[PDB]
């Protein structure tokens, strides 16, 4: 046998326990002040309806730090972040980052001069201290308000953020100039919906946009908003409604038996 | 004419009748018209094709006669009868074949072939069993200056023309207030479509109106006029009237209010009907003109009055619906039916061998066409060409 | 002119002449020169009913009410005029139509001899028109009586008709009375 | 056979075909060229999907002529016989499906069951024309 | 004359121009002049000819709003939140929006009133403070008197752009300091398909109708995230296909005036 | 319903009160010499068949100042200009500006180089002061009597004038230098004749040219002449001929109903 | 019925068609290459006209045969028709427009005006062979 080559599927219409982890900001830990509080939780959700020791629990620094290159190891996730009224557009970069699936290839700085193709192509830069500014040729590779040789009058359009998503219009080159000591910058690709985590925003405005595209503005089912003054209120609100946040979400499509060239990481 | 209807009944009739065993005393009728039109056939010859793919043939006639001697029929005379039957029904199939190619711009109900007109000639009049069968017995009404008539089942005469007429048209096709109909078979569905939902409408009320014409002037037509129409009702991007740009359809289908159903003719009113759903009868018609109005729901609920904002951002526009079926009707001229093959006849002989397009039938017999622009010429000649038809259907099944 | 001299009332190109006929012969109404009921009487009736019914207006505000009634009221009036057993009739609307009194056979439409008779003649408010007139004189087997008295509109036998409550007549009061409104 | 008999190209209305044993259907949904504010934004080319495209042809036949027996629903044969088949509960034949469920009898249509049924119509028709 | 527009109509089944309102601050953050060069060459690349892009400058949304002048046929305009003045925000919005026709009104003389929703009254100036007072059928002020003015009822005090709305069908007399003012009665016939909004930070406060109950989001009123006015203007330049399919061009005003003028 | 989808007509051949402004000089106010006059003329178009109040008047100082943009607001406009034996551009400038409807697109100074396509193509400058100087280029933007980096070298082409028509041969492209902060230019294209104004003229002696058109000197109907010595008996005739001067013109086509999408300003 | 039948392309004179019911005319109204003062001045590029431009063609038909019965101003029947009903006054018949106004009767030309027609101008020349 061998997968990657879809034969047609032919159905018809005359027919009627994982892993799950999650995390929270530290600032919750604090208000909790509780030690055993982490039994209480997986005994609820044994109540619930899952296996003992099947829940894990994570915990991140600071939205500047879970910045940074966030991995995710889990069948089922739930991403808990605070809102704050200075950082909207690190939380829209968090969410566009971690709620796609993104193909990379790895991009240097030097020897090549790298562009882009079509819009649904981005740049990811992450790092302690990623600052990129950037530089747009012609054909004949002299200078449109910047020279090549100088490094002083490139355009910033990042600096110091721990994120940083950007885009620069098709059919023109650029050239890069950022510390690779410090962050590092990845071409990327965008593939599609990644359906294997959800984001549960507290307080807010509805501030997320999932995408650079301007005339679309798409409320994904995923996005979900609520309200708190008490860290154990949230606590229970979003473990009361484990059944609602299960039959949102759906298995992670990248990670099924169906992986055999077709385009996994 | 008449004789190739006669010829072929009597040999239908005579491979019905003539089975082993039989008594003669039944079938004295038959062998008398079968001896007759023997002594008249034989020494004349005649000749078919010649023009496209179709076979020419030659033809001789030598047979003897049905003698009486027997008093019950055996197998040898069944036999020797149903020899030379088998061969006088390879004779008028051909003969048809060659027949229902062909046409004429002018004197267009004669006959053209040159066997059927040999067969015109008086000296073969003395053969014409009976008239019974319907379309020959209208030709013979016809013949003789004669008022006419055929029973249709779902007798399609409306041509096939999907089109729609803008009232109210913005010129980004924000707000629209027009009329989209349907015209398949013998199947109308009108639908009346608004975008204001009449909140600026003179008196809350938008006038809707349609007229078709027809051809061809029927009778006695039972009417299934049946509301809520299937064929605009669910969502729609079409392109425009110059085809340089589309637009959006999102429908919701209201009550249609005081249906009014007129049926005219030559220019006046002959039957109407108010606010009635269901069957109908209408007895002489030649143009449908259908009307009704849209009306403003007066008193709304949440969900409605969200439904229906009053400025100008739209996003669900109302529309109301009918639906026209004639189930029934009797015209006066030969149309397309589905009672039996006729059409299909036509259609499949002049493909089969490929006969160059003509001065009168459009190409490939495409229905939409031959029907769009009627004339008495090409209905003659249909007429003529769907006798021969209904002839060959009556010897083949 | 459209007569057959000059007159003040005879000052798609037919139904527009016999459009602004008809508009010019509203006001005929003032003339006192008709047989039977006419539109104004059940404008005026319609009126007196809801000024009955309804309590939200003032006294300083019936005047109002009053002039844009008397004008607005019934847009689509039709007219018919008898000439020698025949009958001529047209609509505000652009409706024009002729037929006979005995089968009511559809007659083809003379616009001169209808101007030259609607000037001096007398004029009847065609609330049954040749539409209503003609389903019941099919669907329903009407005698002579009822059918000379319906072109004259005679009240008697309109109101036994409302008695028997045909679908039509009501059908057609119905129409009528809808169009009652600001 | 796999050859090519009668075609039409943009011909909607009817249309007619003379000898034919398989129906080959092809369409292209295309993508209209020039847009306007509704169906510009209705139809977005990131991910996120609210309305799908789809077309769609109705193709009905209305009359044809067959070489081989088979039932309809303008006469009056399948009803004669599952009627005189139920009349007395048979038990079920071995050569016809349970109940002249007709959807199994035409799914793996055998020359055996043809000769049958061309049979039984025949004999049906004949008990047709007393019973009145 | 009539094309088909609004009469019977039978179916079947480069060189326009594209202005940019950008704000004081980015040009001053970014701190360069040769960067309209660079969009220049940009959009040669993406394909729309040299010297067919405008740009004009505003030195604030109040200043900007002191009688508008369109300057293109397709318009994307950007505008930066603010704490305290989503009034203006949202008005502005309204009134670039949608298509107006003013009457001018002699304010100082005679009395006024509007006959419907859809009617309101736009004033603009340098600085702008209306005061009105209700009045009945005896002439005499509803909770104020018709000679003094100081105990009128404020609507607005030292506003730019004011878009207000009364009580439809009841005269009122009003009351402003004319001279660093104008007020005019208009009515707003329909939607204006060739300008869209773009909102840098916010969450998403405009509404285009003075009814409460409704307030939908068209396709012209979008929202991005900004760190760096570069990052927006490349990537308002790289989509410039979507905002071109979602406008149209047959809503050219016949002259260079945000409303018209008594037509 | 749509408009501007110009569906053909089809008639047959067998058929039978809004706003009036006015405009004058200062000198004319002077001449008078008399408060209530506003009032006497209202009083005498009652009497010709207009409705009092509907017939505002305005003023403007000079011819000059007049001409820095000239705005119209109303149905019926008749603009009467002081005839001067020097300013005969600018009154046929002032003409051919308030006669025909101009469509304009804006037009910058620094960063493109315009241009023009078509002989109904013009080039209209209005400000307080407009010194507008001009060099035309060959295809490799090399030097052609001017340099673009000097400035000194441009051919003037109208200086200090308040109204600036221009026009360049087509098929070159040109480059502009005008004082932005007292002047602005617009790149307009003519589309046709504005019949909503009528022009009056007092004394002159048929100077108005209404296009750049050498062979053509088309004297509209709209162009009327008159004489005068005192400023009342001029009022008094131009008031009694109200019948004539209104049967003259026409509804502003471009005000009508029929505004939607054709290409109304 | 939409089909081409006799073409002539700037054949002006006399041409002849066999069988047609549907007349289409086109034409192209082109300005002229090359002027002289006159036509170089009187078709200015601008806006204001002093005169207008025009092309146009008359096709007349001087004789036809018709497979139903037509009026024609070279015979004497429809005068007959007319002079015979307005000699008594008889009121309009059912199917007639008045008083014979002939663009009234083929305006609406229907099938059974078109056998009245020939019944009424079959009488009228049997009538005329005798009154001389």
């Amino acid at each position: 046998q061998n997968y990657g080559i879809n034969l047609p599927i032919t159905g018809s219409m005359d027919i009627a326990t994982s892993t799950l982890c999650l995390y929270y900001p530290t600032e919750a830990a604090t208000e909790i002040n509780d030690n055993s509080w982490k039994d209480t939780l997986s005994q609820l959700f044994l109540t619930k309806g899952w296996p003992t020791g099947s829940v894990y629990f994570k915990e991140y620094t600071n939205i500047a730090s879970f910045s940074v290159d966030p991995q995710l190891y889990c069948d089922y996730n739930v991403v808990l972040m605070k809102y704050d009224a200075t950082l909207q557009l690190d939380m829209s970069e968090l969410a566009d980052l971690i709620l796609n699936e993104w193909l990379c290839n790895p991009m240097d700085i030097t020897l090549y001069y790298y562009q882009q193709t079509d819009e649904a192509n981005k740049w990811i830069s992450m790092g302690s201290s990623c600052t990129i500014k950037v530089c747009p040729l012609n054909t004949q590779t002299l200078g449109i308000g910047c020279l090549t040789t100088d490094a002083t009058t490139f355009e910033e359009v990042a600096t110091a953020e721990k994120l940083v998503i950007t885009d620069v219009v098709d059919g023109v080159n650029h050239k890069l100039d950022v510390t690779t000591a410090t962050c590092t910058i990845r071409n990327c690709k965008k593939l599609g919906p990644r359906e294997n985590v959800a984001v549960i925003q507290v307080g807010g405005s509805d501030i997320l946009d999932i995408t650079a595209d301007p005339t679309t503005a798409p409320q994904t089912e995923r996005m979900m908003r609520i309200n708190w003054k008490k860290w154990w209120q949230v606590f229970y609100t979003v473990v009361d409604y484990v059944d609602q946040i299960i039959q949102v979400m759906s298995k992670r499509s990248r990670s099924l038996n169906s992986a055999a060239f077709y385009y996994r990481v | 004419m008449d004789v190739l209807y006669s010829l072929s009944k009597t040999l239908k009739d005579a491979r019905d009748k003539i089975v082993e065993g039989t008594l003669y005393s039944n079938v004295s009728d038959l062998i008398q018209q079968f001896n007759q039109m023997i002594i008249t056939m034989n020494g004349n010859e005649f000749q078919t094709g010649g023009i496209g793919n179709l076979p020419i043939r030659n033809w001789n006639f030598n047979f003897g006669l049905l003698g009486t001697t027997l008093l019950n029929l055996d197998a040898n005379y069944v036999e020797t009868a149903r020899n030379t039957i088998d061969y006088f029904v390879d004779f008028v199939d051909n003969v048809c074949m060659d027949e229902m190619v062909r046409e004429s711009q002018r004197n267009g109900i004669a006959p053209q072939s040159d066997s059927l007109r040999k067969l015109s000639a008086i000296k073969f009049k003395r053969i014409n069993f009976d008239n019974s069968s319907e379309y020959i017995e209208n030709w013979n009404l016809q013949n003789r200056r004669q008022r006419t008539g055929f029973t249709f089942h779902k007798p399609n005469i409306f041509p096939y023309s999907a089109s729609f007429t803008l009232n109210r048209s913005q010129p980004a096709h924000d707000n629209l207030m027009g009329t989209m109909w349907l015209n398949a078979g013998s199947e109308i569905q009108v639908a009346g479509f608004d975008y204001s939902c009449a909140i600026n409408a003179p008196a809350n009320i938008q006038q809707f109106e349609h007229i078709v014409p027809l051809r061809r002037v029927l009778t006695t037509a039972t009417i299934t006029l049946l509301p809520d129409a299937e064929r605009f009702s669910f969502p729609r991007v079409i392109n425009s009237a110059d085809g340089a740009t589309t637009w959006f359809f999102n429908p919701v289908i209201l009550r249609p209010n005081n249906v009014e159903v007129e049926f005219l003719l030559n220019g006046q009113i002959i039957n109407t009907y108010q606010a009635r759903f269901g069957t109908i009868v209408a007895r002489n018609f030649d143009t449908i003109r259908l009307s009704f109005q849209l009306m403003r729901p007066p008193n709304m609920t949440p969900a409605v009055a969200v439904l229906f904002p009053n400025a100008q951002p739209f996003e669900h526009h109302a529309t109301v619906g009918l639906t026209l079926r004639i189930e029934s009707a009797v015209c006066e001229s030969v149309l397309a039916d589905a009672s039996e093959t006729l059409l299909a006849n036509v259609t499949s002989v002049r493909q089969e061998y490929a006969i160059p397009v003509g001065p009168v039938f459009p190409p490939g017999m495409n229905w939409t066409d031959l029907i769009t622009n009627y004339s008495p010429s090409r209905e003659d000649n249909l007429q003529r060409v769907f006798t021969v038809a209904s002839i060959r259907s009556m010897l083949i099944k | 002119s459209i007569g057959s001299s000059a007159s003040a009332w005879t000052d798609s190109s037919v139904s527009t002449q016999t459009s602004t006929i008809s508009r010019r012969l509203r006001l005929k109404e003032m003339a006192t020169q008709t047989e039977g009921m006419n539109f104004d009487d059940i404008s005026a009736a319609v009126l007196k009913t809801k000024i009955d019914k309804s309590t939200q207006i003032s006294p300083n505000t019936i005047p109002d009410i009053v002039t844009e009634a008397s004008e607005k009221f019934i847009p689509n009036r039709a007219y018919r005029v008898i000439n020698n057993d025949d009958v001529f009739e047209a609509g505000i609307d652009g409706k024009f139509f002729a037929y006979k009194v005995d089968t009511f056979e559809e007659i083809p439409f003379d616009v001169q001899k209808f101007a030259d008779l609607v000037t001096d003649s007398p004029v009847i408010s065609a609330i049954i028109d040749f539409k209503t007139l003609k389903n019941l004189n099919d669907n329903y087997g009407i005698s002579r009586q009822q059918a000379f008295n319906l072109l004259r509109s005679d009240p008697r036998v309109l109101r036994e008709f409302i008695n028997q409550d045909n679908p039509i007549i009501r059908n057609r009061i119905e129409q009528l009375i809808m169009q009652c409104r600001l």
